[PDB]
């Protein structure tokens, strides 16, 4: 099972270089072609470029001019992207993917020359949020959201974590190390006047479990290397 | 090269939906189709004009001829609501091109009033002299609400910030609103309330220091 995972700094300063890596598991880099795609917030998909795994032959989106480099690393089974001289126009979610290619022969003298036709992108990574900004990285403070007396008198109750005052996006939240998935709802972040984001995540659980079951929210903020498992006291 | 896609398409459940991808002689290129449910990643639906990816049901079919390629979804259901992109490879210049994407909405979704949960500040936050009230608003349709905060009955303004509605996985909408206050401010009123208005009806929740 081919699994791709993008990684790299989430905050890039204007005019600097964006560097992202795509770790490939469940298959070899050399046995496929690989591509980078990006998607600005609330906009459509845009192709960045592709590279032949064993071949190193590359093609780039012409409008990216000479700001774009794609590379491969066999010993780490990764491929990479470098985008130089970035601006706020490069803020976007960046995806890596496999691209399906079929090579066609055509006998010459001589002899035969090959031709390539490219088809669909699959095995997409989850994408990595990149923000181009002069603002500073800040990791969040995580506070408990405890249900009210009235709320715990109902048959179920929502408890949660407030992930407060971070930059840049994004933050992820799981509950009980991912063993708790049903009833979880993580809300999209709000951007405050302070320039920082906050989000909330809640899980609705049986009121009978309150004060006997342990609930922990696992908050990750990769840009600041923040990883906190916060016990929600009841 | 250019790929053209209407921004939206609406159809009723069970009906047939048609998403079009127009391009000068696109009929001579191989067309792929992607389905995306943000913030999830895109999923390849159709390749080479009309070959379904594994796990894509027969009611999705593709065609390509002349200056238009089409993705047809028959028997549309709620699970089909999503953005659809067409895509081609131009071998002449070696460039991959995407259409702007078409958002498909399934009509006839019943009106749903928001559920609202309001949280007071935590002890932890108050001992740092801050107080953030959190009002979480979920499961509403259509995707539009107005939120108003009150302190002991008198409108609050401000310290209030509210997200745009975002689509949940079940096709209803969610939003949240935050009231940021100082510990002192929070202790000065007997009651705070979050009032959410949707389609002419309101839902209110109250918290007290």
């Amino acid at each position: 099972q081919l699994q791709l995972q993008e990684s790299g700094p989430g905050l890039v300063k204007p005019s600097e270089t964006l560097s992202l890596t795509c770790a490939v598991s469940g298959g070899s880099i050399s046995n496929n072609h690989w591509s980078w795609i990006r998607q600005p917030p609330g906009k459509g998909l845009e192709w960045i470029g592709l590279i032949s795994g064993s071949g190193g032959s590359t093609d780039y989106n012409p409008s990216l001019k000479s700001r774009v480099t794609i590379s491969t690393d066999t010993s780490k089974n990764q491929f990479s992207l470098k985008l130089s001289s970035v601006t706020a126009a490069d803020t976007a979610v960046y995806y890596c993917a496999r691209i399906d290619v079929v090579i066609t022969s055509h006998e010459d003298d001589f002899g035969d020359y090959y031709t390539g036709e490219y088809y669909g992108l699959d095995s997409w990574g989850q994408g990595v949020v990149v923000t181009v900004s002069s603002a500073s990285t800040k990791g969040p403070s995580v506070f408990p959201l405890a249900p009210s007396s009235r709320s715990t008198s109902e048959s179920t109750a929502a408890l949660g974590c407030l992930v407060k005052d971070y930059f840049p996006e994004p933050v992820t939240v799981s509950w009980n190390s991912g063993s708790l998935t049903s009833g979880v709802h993580t809300f999209p972040a709000v951007l405050q006047s302070s320039g920082l984001y906050s989000l909330s995540s809640v899980v609705t659980v049986p009121s009978s479990s309150l004060g006997t079951q342990t609930y922990v929210c696992n908050v990750n903020h990769k840009p600041s290397n923040t990883k906190v498992d916060k016990r929600v006291e009841i | 090269y250019d790929l053209t896609q209407a921004r939206s398409v609406s159809v009723s459940p069970g009906q047939t939906a048609r998403v079009t991808c127009g391009g000068d002689n696109i009929g001579s290129k191989s067309v792929q189709w992607y389905q995306q449910k943000p913030p999830q990643a895109p999923v390849l639906v159709m390749s080479a004009d009309d070959e379904r990816s594994s796990g894509i049901p027969e009611r999705f079919s593709g065609s390509n001829s002349g200056n238009t390629a089409t993705l047809t979804i028959s028997g549309v259901e709620a699970g089909d609501e999503a953005d659809y992109y067409c895509q081609v490879w131009d071998s002449s210049s070696h460039h991959m091109l995407f259409g702007g994407g078409t958002r498909l909405t399934v009509l006839g979704q019943p009106k749903a009033a928001p559920s609202v949960t309001l949280f007071p500040p935590s002890s932890e936050e108050l001992q740092a002299n801050k107080a953030t009230l959190v009002c979480l608003i979920s499961d509403f349709y259509p995707g539009a609400v107005e939120v108003a905060w009150k302190a002991d009955g008198s409108a609050v303004n401000a310290g209030v910030e509210t997200t745009k509605p975002s689509k949940q996985s079940n096709n209803k909408y969610a939003a949240s609103s935050y009231l940021s206050l100082t510990s002192d401010q929070w202790k000065s009123h007997k009651s705070y309330s979050c009032q959410v208005t949707h389609e002419g009806s309101t839902v209110e929740k109250t918290v007290a220091p």
